[PDB]
């Protein structure tokens, strides 16, 4: 009635990081070598990592060395798997398995497995922003909305840097979709709405994206 | 490094049969081999270790034998519960390696898929998303190939597939491939096509539609 | 100088789990008691957890006790924070800080901090699905059989059960396993083949039930105009 | 548990002033107290430990004193770099507790926010999403309250706010609230309004527009 259970799976962007934990029940992990294995969508199993007793030996599959790290916590019976610089082929169901038997020999099979946790790695590591105008409806206010980009940062100028007075670029917000959104506004004299042109320049270096958008008072 | 290769990749048989799955090692591993059973969405269960030793609780209809570079797992008298994937593993002191897996399925006659294509609904379309669905209904064997063509341009990386298990009645499979696009990208093209390749077909079947009609 | 760096932050749904790591450079963690602190959106700092040398003492704030776990890995200089059953008030910037000084006494302040990682816990633990029809098209009908269905997209979490005509229609129904989209929401489709002549008389309604949100949607599927 | 309370929560002053921040402990903590500085988006820096000892590198204009249950951090001659949040911490061998933090900002006269409302652009609207933006330009102090009303219905859970830091020129703040809706939900209603409450106003100011 030995039991194991993983936690920490989920969705990750290409190049991101994700840490998985593994807890146990009705035995202690100190005496056992602990392993991480993954079932790829193709259906086959693939050995990921192994940590020996007292963390003397830490072994990784060739496809994950330099990117993955396995750790153990014997006093509280936990195992950890850090995955950095994640690739699309890292998408799999990750199980935490124990090496053991009725008597502990020097090389026993995987007699206990956890139910596994799903780890999905989306291919898109970056996304360019969509830029929409905030049209001026004395003093008028105008701007542009820079929405749905990943990751930070995004820089915004006005008229290639000519217009600096009265400009407010707000800090980015993290939307419930996982993409960032910000808005940049400027205060201008109303009379200048007909003559002076207003262009906001949005630069997103992670995607090498450059968008110049001008803003009108609409018809 | 030792590489474990299973044979076959898919093994079709009937209830009551006696089946054998072979596991071949590139190098001699003596009896450092294990056999595991795994069903979809579940954890792998250890069936056999040290080539031939049956773990306590495993039914006697399972057996394993072999050594060095040749290993066999025999199920004598297949029951319905025995249909699953079977993995052989060479386990070392601080590392391990698995085979590709052998899926044991219900044997049946080859069946061609009935192919259907569904354009995106207007309700979804005006919300900003266009999902174009392609359905392959009741085919056998499981291996099928679906390619999307948009204005004769082959698509890559914008579609997701989903396969059913063997249907309890006819022992066939069904597959659905969804090509998802933004409303703008969908409005930017005309003809959408699903091309299906399957052994039960003499040639690829192409179902298409023009955006609008 | 000594440096620390966190990893593993991001978006979490209410009730989920998330583990954060902390790596170091230009010093060893073995001699230092390691701590996790969080800055809440209100602006103030809040001590979360502390792990002593050799993992002898592990202490947690009351608001996270029983839900969080702190671990250390001295041989490779890593610190871990498991956060389970996460609440919305857990939203914060989490910094991994070192307890130390120029000389190690029995009680020193937090002399080294990491840049911090953002952990956002959204209040919505579930989302109801949008159901669209996959209509029997004018041309996509061969022989005497037509195919129709409905697409159940953008819901969370699994599962979703789909029946046809309140359970009357069972033959020829295929409900496909859910797909996980790049947005983090699930998508599924349910199809059925029916005789073409039955397109005029028999009405076809798919009943979608998503108990995690207890959302039930009956949608009928007719041919387009 | 020991409870640490800072006073004040926000301290407005000018460059060159001498300011004091008080930290009170519910119980006696002797001299086991530290002072940290933190700026927006950065990590806390340890300034003072053991109530009075300045960490190597901290300017001499910072000082700390006190014991038992009363502690003070004094900044003599505020420079522009000193405007930040300051946290006091009782650090024990295996636990710690912080105050709420004291934000030290540039003092200025009260200024009402210029309120503007921006309907969603048609380009975004045809893509399926409607973002309605409401802007509060150049106000002081920082505390403001923005409520969204759609056909007189108060919105909750579909808006996100974002605030700038103190402007180097006028020492004011600006805030932007984005109400995000689906195209269908947006098409189902007529009047959209942001109502803003701020100390510089005699009453909440409402900026609205009719869809169309
Ligand atoms: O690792 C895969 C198996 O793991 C589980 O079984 C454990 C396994 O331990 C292997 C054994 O290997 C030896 O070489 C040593 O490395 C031993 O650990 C020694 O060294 C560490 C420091 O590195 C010491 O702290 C230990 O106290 C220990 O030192 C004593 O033991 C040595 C070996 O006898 C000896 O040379 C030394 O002088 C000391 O007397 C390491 O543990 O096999 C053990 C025996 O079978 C078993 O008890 C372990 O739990 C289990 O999951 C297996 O199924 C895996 O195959
Ligand atoms: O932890 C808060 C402070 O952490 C840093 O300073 C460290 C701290 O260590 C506390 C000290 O407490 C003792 O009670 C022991 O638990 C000691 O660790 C002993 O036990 C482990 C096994 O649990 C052994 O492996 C160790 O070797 C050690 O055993 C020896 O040392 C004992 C203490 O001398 C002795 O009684 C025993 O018989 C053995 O000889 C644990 O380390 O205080 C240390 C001394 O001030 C300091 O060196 C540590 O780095 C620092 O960040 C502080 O600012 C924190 O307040």
């Amino acid at each position: 009635e030995v039991q194991l259970v993983e936690s920490g799976g989920g969705l990750v962007k290409a190049g991101g990081s994700l840490i998985l934990s593994c807890g146990v029940s009705n035995f202690r992990i100190s005496a056992h070598t602990m392993n991480w294995v993954r079932r790829v969508p193709g259906g086959g199993l693939e050995w990921v990592a192994s940590i020996s007793t007292s963390s003397t030996y830490r072994d990784y599959a060739d496809a994950v060395k330099g990117r993955f790290t396995v750790s153990r916590d014997d006093l509280e019976d936990f195992v950890y798997l850090q995955m950095h610089k994640m690739r699309v082929e890292d998408t799999a169901i990750y199980y935490c398995a124990r090496k053991g038997s009725d008597r502990l020999s020097d090389n026993d099979p995987f007699d206990a497995w956890g139910p596994g946790t799903v780890v999905t790695v989306s291919p898109a590591s970056t996304k360019g922003p969509s830029v929409f105008p905030l049209a001026p409806s004395g003093t008028a206010a105008l701007g542009c909305l820079v929405k749905d980009y990943f990751p930070e940062p995004v820089t915004v100028s006005w008229n290639s840097g000519a217009l600096t007075s009265g400009v407010h670029t707000f800090p980015a917000v993290l939307q419930s979709s996982g993409l960032y959104s910000l808005s940049s506004v400027v205060t201008v004299p109303s009379s200048s709405l007909g003559t002076q042109t207003y262009i906001c320049n949005v630069n997103h270096k992670p995607s090498n994206t450059k968008v110049d958008k001008k803003v009108e008072p609409k018809s | 490094d030792v590489v474990m290769t299973q044979s076959p990749s898919t093994l079709s048989a009937s209830v009551g049969d006696t089946i054998t799955i072979t596991c071949r090692a590139s190098q001699s591993i003596e009896t450092w081999l294990a056999w595991y059973q795994q069903k979809p969405g579940k954890a792998p269960k250890l069936l056999i270790y040290k080539a031939s030793t049956l773990k306590t609780g495993v039914p006697s209809r399972f057996s394993g034998s072999g050594s060095g570079t040749e290993f066999t797992l025999t199920i004598s008298g297949l029951q319905f519960d025995d249909f699953a994937t079977y993995h052989c593993q060479h386990y070392a002191g601080y590392s391990a390696t698995f085979g590709q897996g052998t899926r044991v399925e219900i044997k049946r006659t080859v069946a061609a898929p009935s192919v259907f294509i569904f354009p995106p609904s207007d309700e979804q379309l005006k919300s900003g998303t266009a999902s174009v669905v392609c359905l392959l209904n009741n085919f056998y064997p499981r291996e099928a190939k679906v390619q999307w063509k948009v204005d004769n341009a082959l698509q890559s990386g914008n579609s997701q597939e989903s396969v059913t298990e063997q249907d309890s009645k006819d022992s066939t499979y069904s597959l659905s491939s969804t090509l998802t696009l933004s409303k703008a990208d969908y409005e930017k093209h005309k003809v959408y096509a699903c091309e299906v390749t399957h052994q039960g077909l003499s040639s690829p079947v192409t179902k298409s539609f023009n955006r609008g009609e």
